[PDB]
DNA sequence: ATCTGTT
């Protein structure tokens, strides 16, 4: 975002139903507290 | 000289249709004073040679001499209301419809009309009743009488009574009814006396939207004084008569164009205020005595309208042609094509460019030669 | 409370029943003048504290107990029709009887059995307040269901409810003719299409008030580009008008 | 300001007006206008297998654009300059269009398109599509498509034709226009002088006998079989009354406004025996006009197309780029994927009723909405913060016993349970589509003899002091209250409240306001009871009010 | 997975 920092958590799964070879995003939080 | 022609938009507090009908039928039991809201004056051409822009400006400025009292001796006035005429074809559709016509020739009538047009006092029904023009007034309500008569008599015309002397022809009934009906004052008076409700309902449909309160006018054509006068007069009266290139524009465009007609100002002692919009007296007095309703300020608005429209179109057309030619013969992928389209359209018509263009076409003088 | 404790203007002025249009207009004008004058006097007396004073006036006597409204009778008051684009507030419910609604139900509906059964067992009415603050009572919602099988038509059922809705949750298909301010989307994997995401993400003017539970661009989805091809091919035609 | 936000949208609408005016004045030949015998022939048929091949002329003009691009000013100018008829596909669209048009200069009431060509209540429960049809022509001509569209919509078409032909006094020709023409011919007057005044003297004639330019707004939600019906209806009406425009050989011109990307139409059907509802997607009018080849060649769509671009509200860069990419079908890159990662949050975050107060939740089913509503209602009770109470109200349904018996006999299957049938038909008995998102309790039914009826009763839960919307046309009665002192004075100062109501109860509105004002006095001393108010100003007010009353 | 026309 505007001059901020973004930290996200991602996962990659090897099952046949999920996908594999693909990256998935779980949630995003802000990390701008300690400017 | 020659009779000066005037078109007057008129209004009254109450029910305008009922009062007008009572005036027409001579049943002096519902007549009320009439207030003239806006008007325009012109003289018959009499010469085919089209005068230049600087000739009609002078000729028109010679009319509203110095006090809104037109120069002349005998006047011919047409009183009208809102509504759209039917059966006519043109570039656009009309916005007003004539109601009746009067002629002012005597000294007393001329003085009364000048007083009404200058200060704003209402006209009493006596003058209108006395000066009415019967032959021309009733040439308008001629087909409506026939239509109403046919509709009323449309009960099944069997025309087959036969008997001894009742065997009138199939087409003889309508022919006789038409022959025995007078398309003048008498027929209208009888129809009003016997079938008042139906007549009023029928008349309220040919003049759709003719009954509005002062706040409606104030909200639509206001709230400024200059706009309230000039835009009303141009949009309602002169646009269709002159019939130039600005007769196919709506009200918002006209107000936008008027916003650039910047001319000197002079404050009035006082203004109009709310709580008085319950009648047309205050608004009429405010409008009639304004400084934009006479002189050189009111003789040079239409010319500016035409000039500004032409100036805008001149550049718009060329830019559009350039863009279209470039668009039609470009061989690139979809992403590049979209990029080019939006980039070109932004580069042509960005906000600052429009602001500069608008600042380049502002006038500070009604005289075309000193613009 | 002085001698004019109850606004003795009441004890000395008795505005009897109205009359023809002229009398009605004169009375209305006089009452407006009097009300404006008294309000001006009080406002000059106190001012801002008076400007936000609570106010409530009703044609009759009304009381409120919990979520119920108790009133004598709804006599007077101009009828009107409620629009679907206006915003209301749920005030409560009432058990007062209105003759106009019952007579209209008797008139329009030829089914006397339903009318009699409803008369034996009544239903409450809903009391709402609009934006400006005028208390209103709304009518009930009755619907008729007649089936058509083969070529025969039979009337089968009648339904009676209230017919009001709340803008706090909905589907994605419904919201294709609406505008919102804050949105929180919830996709479901397995049947995701790109057009649904496009329709759902464009209900708000800005991107500061948008949330979702998964990323639809990183997942698997279905695409169908047939209209877009025609639209793109129509932009290279010198005969199509383009307005910026 | 407001002057340079209309500069480019007011100089680019003139060519549209020129083209539409040119289109709406062309004249047909004498051997192409449908005759009144065609509809008489149709009215005497039993199955759509005997329909011959015929053509109904028409013309179109398209206005497609993005949502939020500003296509309404075009309709505003068209209404102000030309003479047309404005309609809508639904009720909300009609109300919005009327608001805009009346707020600009002036307008008449606006209705839907279904009310225009004669849609009645019963037609709402017909079975659409039962007879097979197969195209026979190599790239089919216009007559083939028209016959197919007429075959699909058979029940409504046949009922409308029968009703229109019978209701016109049997074999008696309508005399609304013929008598005036006969009188004009006898009197030897100018053509059209007396007939054109017919609408003024008769106030019940349909609007399709007044103009031949029809504007349809939000045409993306309409099925493709409704492009023919409308046309059909037009001709029929004008062949019955013998209107002035029918004698000049003119044809309808349809102006369709919409957006072909963010809009679709659905079609549903009911299968008996198993009692199952099946819903699918179909084609709308805009896609039919743009994609078909025969229609594209017939209507000459290349010379009758205007496109509005630009969006007036977007103030962000990346959001606009993403919207353009999604709209125009461009390839997807990693930059967009990285941008869209800022909005993701866990699902349990969204589904909690204690997070993000006041936000709207969009689901993809009628069960998730109900579950979330029940959760919220349960939470609003124990964890109360005040000014929020929950109550309940009853709703009920009555059945017909004799009609149920008849239906069971006709469909067979003697063994049937009222509960199962009512559960299966939950989506069709109701009036509005939000009946399935309500928080309702356990079902219960009973049988009332004597009247020979069956009544089902249920309860529904509501909150207090919440914003709601009315999904229907219900009459309401106003009975008091006006707000605060300033708001009440402001409302009474202006007469817009009077003008909003119809021009028949002005005296009623004045009397109601007078009664409220009369009851509005008193209680001033209750306000004066404010603690620490005054000592002598009270007597000053007493004297002033007494003097004013005198 | 799924909506809306009728006072
Ligand atoms: C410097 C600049 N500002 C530019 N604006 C204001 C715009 O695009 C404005 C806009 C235009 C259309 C859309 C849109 C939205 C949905 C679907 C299709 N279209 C969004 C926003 S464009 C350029 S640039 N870099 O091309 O010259």
């Amino acid at each position: 975002a505007n001059n901020r920092l973004c930290v996200s958590l991602c996962q990659q799964c090897f099952a046949a139903k999920c996908d594999s070879n693909r990256l998935h995003t779980l949630f995003t939080i802000d990390a701008g507290t300690p400017c | 000289g020659t009779p000066v022609e005037v078109t007057a938009l008129y209004a009254t507090d109450g029910c305008v249709i009922t009062s007008s009908i009572a005036l027409l039928t001579n049943s002096l039991l519902g007549a009320e004073p009439v207030y003239i809201f806006s008007y325009d004056a012109y003289t018959h051409d009499g010469r085919a040679d089209g005068p230049t822009e600087q000739d009609r400006f002078e000729e028109s400025r010679a009319l509203y001499q110095a006090s809104g009292g037109l120069n002349g001796d005998s006047f011919r006035v047409t009183f009208c209301l809102l509504g759209t005429e039917v059966g006519g074809t043109h570039q656009a559709r009309g916005r007003t419809r004539p109601m009746f016509v009067c002629r002012f020739e005597r000294a007393d009538d001329v003085a009364a009309l000048q007083d009404a047009l200058a200060h704003g006092t209402p006209l009493q029904p006596d003058h209108i009743a006395a000066t009415l023009d019967a032959e021309a007034t009733f040439a308008l309500h001629a087909n409506m009488i026939l239509a109403l008569t046919v509709a009323i008599n449309n009960a099944s015309p069997r025309t087959g009574r036969d008997a001894a002397a009742a065997q009138y022809d199939q087409g003889a009934s309508l022919r006789s009814l038409v022959g025995r009906t007078s398309l003048g004052q008498r027929g209208l008076t009888t129809l009003y006396v016997h079938h008042e409700v139906r007549v009023l309902a029928a008349y309220r449909r040919a003049y759709y939207g003719s009954a509005q309160s002062p706040f409606w006018f104030l909200s639509k054509f206001g709230p400024d004084e200059k706009s309230l006068v000039l835009t009303t007069r141009y949009y309602l009266l002169q646009a269709q008569r002159l019939g130039g290139a600005g007769a196919t524009y709506d009200l918002q465009a006209i107000k936008d164009i008027c916003a650039t007609y910047a001319i000197p100002h002079a404050p009035r002692p006082d203004t109009v205020s709310a709580a008085s919009l319950t009648s047309f007296a205050a608004i009429t007095r405010f409008c009639c005595t304004s400084q934009y309703a006479r002189g050189a300020a009111a003789a040079g608005f239409p010319l500016y309208v035409e000039r500004r429209i032409a100036a805008d179109v001149r550049e718009t057309s060329a830019l559009e042609k350039f863009i279209t030619h470039d668009r039609s013969c470009l061989r690139v992928s979809d992403r590049e094509f979209i990029t080019y389209i939006y980039l070109a359209h932004f580069e042509c018509f960005s906000p600052p460019r429009l602001a500069t263009h608008l600042r380049a076409v502002t006038t500070h003088d009604p005289n075309p030669a000193a613009s | 409370l002085d001698e004019q404790q109850l606004d003795v203007f009441y004890c000395h002025y008795t505005p009897g029943e109205p009359e023809t249009t002229a009398a009605v207009h004169t009375q209305f004008a006089l009452l407006k003048r009097a009300f404006l004058g008294r309000f001006r006097i009080l406002q000059e007396l106190f001012g801002e504290a008076f400007e936000v004073a609570p106010f409530s006036t009703y044609v009759d006597n009304v009381i409120f107990r919990g979520c119920e409204m108790l009133t004598g009778s709804p006599r007077g008051g101009l009828m009107s029709v409620a629009l679907q684009t206006d915003n209301y507030t749920l005030m409560g419910y009432t058990y007062a009887r209105v003759f106009a609604f019952a007579d209209e139900l008797r008139r329009r509906h030829a089914t006397a059995n339903v009318a009699e059964l409803l008369e034996e067992a009544p239903l409450p009415y809903v009391v709402l307040r609009d934006q400006h603050g005028f208390m209103s009572v709304v009518n009930t919602n009755i619907s008729e269901f007649v089936e058509s099988i083969d070529s025969t038509e039979l009337a089968m059922a009648i339904n009676a409810d209230y017919g009001i809705s709340s803008k706090l949750a909905m589907t994605i298909t419904r919201s294709q003719g609406l505008s919102l301010d804050k949105v929180a989307i919830c996709f479901t994997p397995g049947n995701l299409r790109l057009n649904s995401a496009y329709v759902a993400m464009s209900r708000t003017t800005s991107s500061e008030f948008l949330r979702m539970n998964l990323n639809p661009l990183r997942e698997r989805h279905e695409r169908d580009d047939v209209i877009s091809e025609h639209i793109l091919s129509a932009l290279r035609d010198p005969n199509v008008v383009i307005v910026y | 300001a407001e002057a340079f936000l209309n500069f480019t949208s007011m100089h680019g609408v003139q060519p549209i007006l020129k083209r539409i005016r040119e289109l709406s004045q062309q004249q047909l030949d004498g051997a192409q206008v449908p005759h009144l015998q065609w509809f008489r022939d149709v009215a005497a048929l039993e199955s759509p297998a005997g329909l011959p091949l015929r053509e109904f002329p028409f013309a179109v003009y398209l206005i497609t654009g993005n949502a939020g691009s500003g296509k309404s000013t075009c309709v505003q100018t068209i209404n102000e300059v030309l003479d047309c008829v404005v309609t809508g596909a639904t009720r909300i669209a009609a109300q919005n269009m009327y608001a805009k048009l009346s707020g600009a200069f002036l307008s008449r009431p606006i209705n839907t398109i279904f009310h225009e060509f004669g849609f009645r209540g019963n037609h709402v429960q017909a079975q659409l599509g039962q007879y097979p049809y197969t195209l026979t022509s190599n790239p089919a001509s216009l007559e083939d498509l028209q016959r197919r569209d007429l075959t699909y919509y058979w029940e409504v078409i046949l009922d409308l034709t029968k009703r229109a032909l019978a209701a016109s006094g049997g074999e008696e020709l309508r005399n609304e226009f013929r008598a005036l023409a006969a009188l004009e011919r006898t009197l030897g007057l100018a053509e059209g002088a007396l007939t054109r005044l017919a609408p003024a003297t008769h106030g019940a004639l349909p609007a399709f006998t007044r103009s031949n330019v029809i504007v349809i707004d939000e045409a993306g939600l309409l099925g493709r079989h409704l492009l023919t019906a409308v046309v059909y209806c037009w001709w029929m009406i004008n062949a019955l009354y013998h209107t002035p425009q029918y004698a000049a050989r003119l044809r309808p011109v349809l102006v369709c406004v919409g957006s072909p990307t963010q809009t679709a139409s659905l079609e549903s059907t009911f299968e008996h025996q198993k009692l199952r509802c099946s819903v699918r997607q179909s084609e709308n009018v805009l896609t039919y006009l743009i994609c078909n080849r025969t229609l594209r060649e017939y209507a000459r769509l290349s010379y009758s197309w205007a496109i509005f671009i630009n969006n007036k509200r977007c103030v962000e860069h990346e959001f606009g780029n993403l919207m353009k990419v999604l709209e125009y079908g461009l390839p997807i890159t990693e930059e967009h994927m990285q941008f869209v990662d800022r909005f993701v949050v866990p699902e349990n975050y969204i589904t909690n009723p204690a997070n993000l107060p006041g936000w709207t939740r969009l689901f993809s089913s009628h069960k998730e909405v109900s579950a979330y509503m029940a959760k919220l209602h349960a939470y609003l009770k124990v964890t109360r913060e005040g000014e929020f109470v929950v109550f309940t109200l009853p709703v009920l349904t009555f059945v017909s016993v004799k009609e149920f018996d008849e239906y069971r006999r006709l469909t067979h299957q003697p063994g049937l349970t009222i509960e199962k049938w009512l559960t299966a038909n939950a989506s069709r008995i109701t009036n509005y589509s939000q009946s399935q998102d309500q928080d309702a309790g356990h079902m219960r039914c009973e049988v009332h003899s004597k009247q020979q009826l069956v009544v089902a009763r249920n309860d529904v839960t509501y909150v207090l002091n919440s914003q709601i919307a009315v999904t229907a046309r219900l009459r309401k009665l106003v009975f008091g209250f006006s707000g605060t002192f300033r708001a009440f004075e402001a409302v009474l100062r202006d007469d817009s409240f009077v003008k909003t109501q119809g021009e028949t109860s002005v005296e009623f509105a004045y009397r109601f306001l007078s009664r409220l004002i009369f009851s509005g006095l008193i209680s001033f001393y209750n306000f004066l009871q404010r603690p620490g108010l005054d000592a002598t100003q009270r007597t000053l007010a007493y004297a002033r009010m007494g003097e004013l009353t005198a």
